[PDB]
């Protein structure tokens, strides 16, 4: 029937799409048939979004396979963006930190913990579109008033609109991620960043807390994005970023790519992290500090706050909450954050010093390590131990070690947080692994970095390219890291950008670059009028 | 009103005068005068320059703009501060009873 | 049981005066209401009005609060919000941007209703009625679309535009499912106690009295994302003989097989790296 | 000259009270600085910013007040509204979402 | 509805516009006071019910 033919006719060239040089190596999880049954019958056409991922993918590849690389910043106004591309700047990078920072007529400025609504960036992108169509129908209504001499003597300047957008975390589960990119999709953006932590649990100024996902609930943000960009006909770049090198928790121990990374107690007669740290905020409360109520949020029995307490008592934290105490009826009982802060951060180093923290894998190995020194035979040597658990799920790590003899006390759980987050060893061997398992799932890889190291992304991009050799990259760069400190010579900062290229490195973006210049400007600026 | 685009060097004004300028304004009655669209010109300005430097000179460009932050003490040095993290966090430590983990282990 | 002090309300505020006095003032006289009705051990009876003039018209006809779910708002969607089931995707704007619709009704309303008044005698004034237009609306705000500062975000959003009230429910976000018995997920009670939590820090900080519902999804739920809170633990169900591989890798098996049969579309076995030996 | 009375005025309000105190507050002391200015024929000088931050940035530095102009809020444009020339041709909630950021930014400004 | 009863095409108004009002507009009597997005975007919430229900 004709019904019938116009869905196979939609179905086989869905298909031809799918199977096409653009997507070599991506794996879908999902047919063409059902892209087909949620397209309706009524045409539709992101016709912006859809050429400009084209032209910018296409670019990506070229700059790829000549080693070369986009180096960029978020522009923080229309003007900013068209000003970039004006200057040669051959594409626009755009985050959720400036997008944080600039508000709305409803959203409140505030630090980067994307907590606006997902509306927010898709909102300040569609912003950005507009001025890079609109500079490019202004410059041909006036190149088409010049000669031919006159438009060969004056330059004409590319305005497409070459984003990547932050799509933070997703902002949820697979709906709002399939809502998030229709809305960048609808504005024009081609290109989106989607990041492993769990939302909800960002930090300001603090070296621990930041939080991942299981690698099974990133695939599916990502699977998610190319479910939505099929439906649109969108070929639109799904970058994957990693959080791992210098995350501290994750909210999940059930994904077997991240069990080798997992920290587990190794001496099993101490009480639980969790346990202890309510029981030294419970002896604030009962000495008379009413402000650490924070216990109260839990419901822990008394034999549990007993032996926590034994632990306390025993490795002087309670000698040390006394001492508080008394200090804060001395200095007239202001606020404890100062003193409580103390406290808690030497309550968590003698917690990780009796608890014998490390991963599964090196528990074995210190096992394997002795029955080797005492001169017993080997099972297997260290080093092949050390590969086999690096990607060896906990079930299968603790069955060979079990054949080999090796059965050493080790738990996850007595490590857990007070709400409930699993620690695992951060650094770029777990960004490394996070990454391989994402990349058939994304067209760009990204680890997250604090500091300007070339090293560090020559360990991360040797790593990926020796399994994905054909694995575009992607780099941040902060504002805010201090380029002066590192002791650098001004050549190797002029050098930095290229030196990422040749490693793969493709796009390389000042992340809120526009805000800062923006707020340079206007100091500037008002301070000369003033005077 | 100053409007932007008022080519102020082709008046033939001293540079004194220039600087006078807005007080003369102030005292004819004048209590609240502008220069209308001052923000987008010098955030163009802004973004041509750095743009430039970045293709130029590559991260030197960010390490100078570092540089003129430091020396004229702007508070966008410390950007997480400048946006409020520190109140942000304070608020994180209310919403959790101060539960929430910001401590690492390893 | 606040987990904050005083202290920590107003080191918040800053030092230029606000005031939310529609949800402030609204807040108060509401919760005064349902304490009498709860002492008289009677209630309010309502409906979620799909437009302003429903919300009016239910003040006319004598209905005393109004009810504002995140079904109704997914279902009608916005200029850029395309409508659909009740998985709360939108954006965490989405409810209270509806929501202020309908306060703006209500006070609209009362305007125009005093100024007919105001041109009435005594005695038309005691023979005509005067209708209740005072915002009490409790509104759904899901599940706080995130952690504390999407809740707060989300409180703050409701309590600008006039709402006094505001439910979170006990389920983990970006979960909701479509016609099954199953797959409803439940997150642990400190994660929603928090939520609770954060939404009153919010509202402390704003002045307004906001009245906090607390919806559980417990009587139907299969699922939660966590074991950690000692409350959950006693409905954790466990497997009690343990030589029975786990339920991931059967049901991941399982898969494998349809696939390796030639059943291409079921390839979600891909999504997971599950070795060989707990394949076998 | 009011062409109109108070009675005029109260019939509007309705019952259910309402209170725009920032704008208030802000309206009675910028008044008075600038009445005090007059007197003193000194002046405020001052620019349109074009960001939250800029808006933060000069107020830092020792202006006293904020223009807002027509002519930047058409470069900007919206995400609804392409940027062009200052035609006033927005809508007209067009510069009033505009001064909503900046006043955001300077309440969020006092609370950090 | 109208559709699925057969009626073939739609009409919008600014009356019905300024009755509703928005979140940001007191709703009143139809004087076209609103900003000039207000009857597009009340409009662009009937396109997208429309192509949502031809998809399902
Ligand atoms: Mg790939
Ligand atoms: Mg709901
Ligand atoms: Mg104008
Ligand atoms: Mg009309």
């Amino acid at each position: 029937t004709p019904f019938e033919q116009d869905f196979e006719k939609d179905v086989a060239a869905t298909q031809r799409y799918f199977d096409s040089s653009r997507f070599a190596g991506i794996i879908r999880l999902y047919t063409a048939r059902q892209v087909v049954e949620q397209r309706g019958t009524i045409p539709v056409d992101h016709i912006v979004a859809r050429e400009a991922a084209g032209a910018f993918y296409e670019r990506l590849r070229e700059l790829f396979a000549a080693r070369k690389s986009i180096t960029t910043f978020g522009p923080y106004s229309p003007g900013q963006a068209v000003s970039m591309k004006r200057m040669g700047i051959e594409a626009i990078y755009l985050g959720g930190w400036a997008t944080s920072a600039k508000g709305s007529s409803t959203e409140d400025p505030g630090p980067d913990l994307a907590s606006y609504p997902l509306s927010q960036v898709p909102d300040d992108a569609a912003v950005l579109v507009r001025a890079l169509l609109t500079a490019d129908r202004n410059q041909h209504y006036l190149r088409l008033q010049m000669s031919e001499r006159q438009r060969a003597a004056t330059p004409a300047y590319d305005f497409r609109p070459f984003i990547i957008a932050d799509a933070d975390t997703g902002h949820g589960g697979d709906p709002h991620v399939r809502n998030l990119i229709r809305r960048f999709v609808e504005v024009g953006v081609p290109g989106y960043h989607i990041e492993d932590q769990r939302p909800g649990t960002k930090k300001c100024g603090h070296q621990g807390g930041k939080v991942l996902v299981p690698s099974d609930e990133q695939i599916k943000r990502l699977n998610a994005a190319r479910f939505q960009l099929d439906i649109m006909r969108v070929p639109g770049i799904i970058v994957a970023r990693t959080d791992a090198e210098a995350a501290n928790l994750i909210d999940s121990r059930a994904d077997e790519r991240d069990q080798p990374f997992l920290l587990g107690a190794t001496k099993l007669d101490v009480p639980s992290y969790k346990s202890c740290f309510l029981a030294m905020v419970r002896r604030f409360y009962e000495l008379g500090v009413k402000e650490l109520n924070g216990h109260l949020l839990y419901a822990l029995g008394d034999s549990e706050y007993a032996a926590a307490g034994g632990w306390l008592e025993r490795q002087g934290i309670f000698g040390l909450v006394s001492d508080a105490v008394n200090a804060w009826r001395e200095d007239g009982q202001q606020s404890i954050d100062g003193i409580f802060d103390q406290v808690e951060s030497r309550f968590v180093a003698a917690w990780e010093d009796d608890a014998g923290l490390m991963t599964y894998g090196e528990a074995v190995a210190d096992v394997l390590e002795f029955g080797q020194s005492e001169g017993e035979p080997i099972g297997m040597a260290p080093e092949e131990w050390r590969a086999f658990a690096a990607r060896a799920s906990l079930h299968a790590a603790r069955a060979k070690a079990k054949e080999l003899g090796a059965d050493p006390p080790w738990d996850c759980e007595l490590a857990k947080t007070p709400e409930g987050y699993y620690q695992i060893r951060g650094g770029i061997p777990y960004a490394i692994a996070k990454s391989l398992a994402a990349a058939p799932f994304a067209d760009i890889l990204w680890m997250e970095t604090k500091t300007a190291d070339l090293a560090d992304a020559r360990q991360f991009a040797e790593a990926i390219h020796a399994e994905f050799p054909d694995q575009m990259l992607a780099y941040n760069l902060s504002p805010s890291f201090n380029w002066d400190t590192t002791g650098m010579t001004d050549e190797e900062m002029r050098r930095f950008p290229e030196e990422l290229g040749k490693m793969g490195f493709v796009f390389n973006f000042i992340t809120y670059g526009g805000h800062q210049i923006d707020g340079v400007a206007a100091e500037e600026f008002a301070t000369a009028l003033r005077q | 009103n100053l409007s932007p685009s008022f080519n102020w060097d082709t008046t033939g004004m001293t540079d004194e005068e220039m600087r006078r300028f807005p007080e003369e304004l102030g005292k004819m009655g004048f209590v609240f005068n502008f220069i209308t669209y001052g923000g987008h010109q010098i955030d163009g300005v802004a973004a041509e320059e750095f743009a430039t430097a970045l293709r130029q000179d590559g991260m030197l460009a960010l390490a100078r703009l570092q540089r003129k932050m430091r020396l004229v003490e702007s508070p966008y040095r410390t950007p997480q501060t400048l946006v409020g993290g520190p109140r942000s966090d304070a608020a994180l430590a209310a919403s959790s009873g101060r539960t929430a983990t910001t401590k690492a282990m390893g």
